[PDB]
C-alpha cells in the first residue's frame, strides 16, 4: 500500500595507483586516483497495514564517475608519518562531499602512500652515512658494464631484500634521488629505473649527515630538514 | 674524591649503546691513533703549528662507512686547509670516493663512503692546531675523538653491507678503538689534563723548573 524507493546502500569502487612521500610535505596527490565509480542500491516496496516492511525489487542507479570530486580530507604526509621499523606504507581514506566512502566489501575506501625521510636510502628511518654508501654502491654497480636499475638493488633493507624489482626499491630511489637536475617535470611517480641515483646524490646525502653531526645544524636537520637539503643541494645558499 | 674538569676541553662522548655494545669478538678490531706531540720547552712550543694525524689500523680493507667527532682544547687555534675545512683526508681513505670534513667549533666531524668495503690502514685525516703564543711549560692541550648519538643519527664505523660483523667492528671501535670516560688513557698528560676520555695532544715538559 503505497510503493516507493529509497537508497539502500552505497558504495565506491576506485582504480588507484601507489604515491610516494616525504615526511615533510604537505599534501598528498589525487592523481593518485585513476577512477572512482558511485554505486547507490535502491529498494522499493512498500509498508502493510501490520507495519511489516516488504521489499518488491532490489535494484542500483546508473553508477556515477565520481573521480574528480575525491580529495583526502585534512590528512598529509606530514601529519599521518609515523617512524616504525620496516612499515612505510598507509591508507588513506578518501573524502566525498566531505565524508569517507565505503568500498564494495563495507570498509572505507582508501588509497596506498608511502612515506618517508628524504635520504633515508636503507629505510631505517635515519639519514647518516650508511645512506651515503649505499646510494654510492648502486651507482657503482649501475655504472658497470652489464648492470643496471633492474639488475641492481638500492636499498640494503630487508623491505627489498635484493630484489630489483621491489616497490620498496621504487621508494628507496624517491628517497635518495635528492639531486634531481630535472626538478619538478620528474614527478613522484617515478621508477627508479626512470632516475638519476649517482654520485651527486651520495655527497649530499654525506653532506647532510655531516651537518647534523655538528651543533650549528643538528636542530635544522631534525625539525626542518627541508632547509638543510635546500642547503648541501645548492639550492639555497649558507 | 674531589671532581676535576679539564682546562679547556669538555667530554661530550656518550655511552655506546647500540645492539651488540660489545665488540670483543669482532673479526675486525680497529684503533684510532692520535698524535701525542712533546715539545721540550715553552720557546719550542710557543706559536707552532702541529699536524695531528688520526690513524686507523687492524682495518685494511674491512671498511667503507665512518663518522665521528673530533675535538680539541679551545686555547688551540685551527689552521683551515684551502677550503675552510678544519680536516683534510689522508692516504686511508685514498679509496673512499666520499669524505667530508665538517667544521664544529674547536672541532670537526670527519666521515667517509665507499662503494666497497676499500677503507685502509694508516692516516685517515689530518688537522693543524697551532699552540698559543703564551703557551707555558706544563701546558696540556688534549684532543678527544668522540662518540655521538642521537634519536635522529649517530657515528659510524661499519662495512659497506653494515653487516652484524660490520656492526661487532663499530662496537669495537667505539668502545675498544678509542679511548673515551668508558675506556680512559694512562697517558700521564692526559691524567695531568683532567682529560683521560681524549686520545691525543700537544703537550710541554714541565720546567726544572
Ligand atoms: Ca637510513
Ligand atoms: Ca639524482
Ligand atoms: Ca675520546
Ligand atoms: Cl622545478
Ligand atoms: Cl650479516
Ligand atoms: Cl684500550
Amino acid at each position: 500500500n503505497t510503493v516507493t524507493s529509497a537508497v539502500k546502500t552505497q558504495y565506491v569502487e576506485i582504480e588507484s595507483v601507489d604515491g610516494f612521500y616525504f615526511n615533510t610535505e604537505d599534501k598528498f596527490d589525487t592523481a593518485q586516483i585513476k577512477k572512482a565509480v558511485l554505486h547507490t542500491v535502491y529498494n522499493e516496496g512498500y509498508t502493510g497495514d501490520d507495519g511489516v516492511a516488504v521489499v518488491l525489487r532490489e535494484y542500483e542507479s546508473e553508477p556515477v564517475d565520481i573521480t574528480a570530486e575525491l580529495t583526502f580530507g585534512d590528512a598529509t604526509p606530514a601529519n599521518t608519518y609515523k617512524a616504525v621499523e620496516n612499515k612505510f606504507d598507509y591508507e588513506i581514506p578518501v573524502y566525498y562531499n566531505n565524508a569517507t566512502l565505503k568500498d564494495a566489501e563495507g570498509n572505507d575506501a582508501t588509497v596506498t602512500v608511502y612515506i618517508g625521510l628524504k635520504g633515508d636510502t636503507d629505510l631505517n628511518n635515519i639519514v647518516d652515512g650508511r645512506d651515503a654508501t649505499a646510494t654510492l654502491t648502486y651507482y657503482a654497480a649501475t655504472s658497470t658494464d652489464g648492470k643496471d636499475a633492474t639488475t641492481v638493488a638500492l636499498s640494503p633493507s630487508t623491505l627489498v631484500g635484493g630484489n630489483p624489482e621491489s616497490v620498496y626499491d621504487d621508494f628507496s630511489a624517491f628517497l635518495s634521488d635528492v639531486k634531481v637536475d630535472a626538478g619538478k617535470e620528474l614527478t613522484r611517480f617515478a621508477k627508479k629505473a626512470e632516475r638519476l641515483i649517482d654520485g651527486r646524490d651520495a655527497s649530499s646525502i654525506l653532506t647532510f649527515y655531516t651537518k647534523s653531526s655538528v651543533d650549528q645544524y643538528k636542530d635544522m636537520a631534525a625539525n626542518e630538514p627541508n632547509k638543510l637539503w635546500d642547503i648541501v643541494t645548492g639550492d639555497a645558499e649558507e | 674524591h674531589h671532581h676535576h674538569h679539564a682546562m679547556a676541553l669538555t667530554d661530550r662522548g656518550m655511552t655506546y649503546d647500540l645492539d651488540p655494545k660489545d665488540g670483543s669478538s669482532a673479526a675486525t678490531k680497529p684503533v684510532l691513533e692520535v698524535t701525542k706531540k712533546v715539545f721540550d720547552t715553552a720557546a719550542d712550543a710557543a706559536g707552532q703549528t702541529v699536524t695531528v694525524e688520526f690513524k686507523v689500523s687492524g682495518a685494511e680493507g674491512k671498511y667503507a662507512t665512518t663518522g665521528y667527532h673530533i675535538y680539541w682544547d679551545e686555547r688551540l687555534e685551527v689552521v683551515a686547509t684551502k677550503t675552510g675545512a678544519y680536516a683534510k683526508k689522508g692516504a686511508a681513505l685514498e679509496d673512499s670516493s666520499l669524505a667530508k670534513a665538517e667544521n664544529n667549533g674547536n672541532g670537526v666531524f670527519v666521515a667517509s663512503g665507499a662503494d666497497d668495503d676499500f677503507g685502509a690502514d694508516g692516516v685517515m685525516w689530518t688537522v693543524e692546531l697551532k699552540v698559543p703564543a703564551d703557551a707555558k711549560a706544563g701546558d696540556v692541550y688534549p684532543i678527544d675523538v668522540a662518540y655521538q648519538w642521537d634519536p635522529s643519527k649517530g657515528d659510524l664505523f661499519t662495512d659497506n653491507k653494515d653487516s652484524a660483523q660490520g656492526k661487532l667492528m663499530q662496537a669495537y671501535f667505539f668502545t675498544q678503538g678509542i679511548k673515551s670516560s668508558s675506556n680512559p688513557s694512562t697517558d700521564e698528560y692526559l691524567v695531568k689534563a683532567n682529560a683521560t676520555y681524549a686520545d691525543g695532544y700537544i703537550a710541554i715538559k714541565a720546567g726544572e723548573p
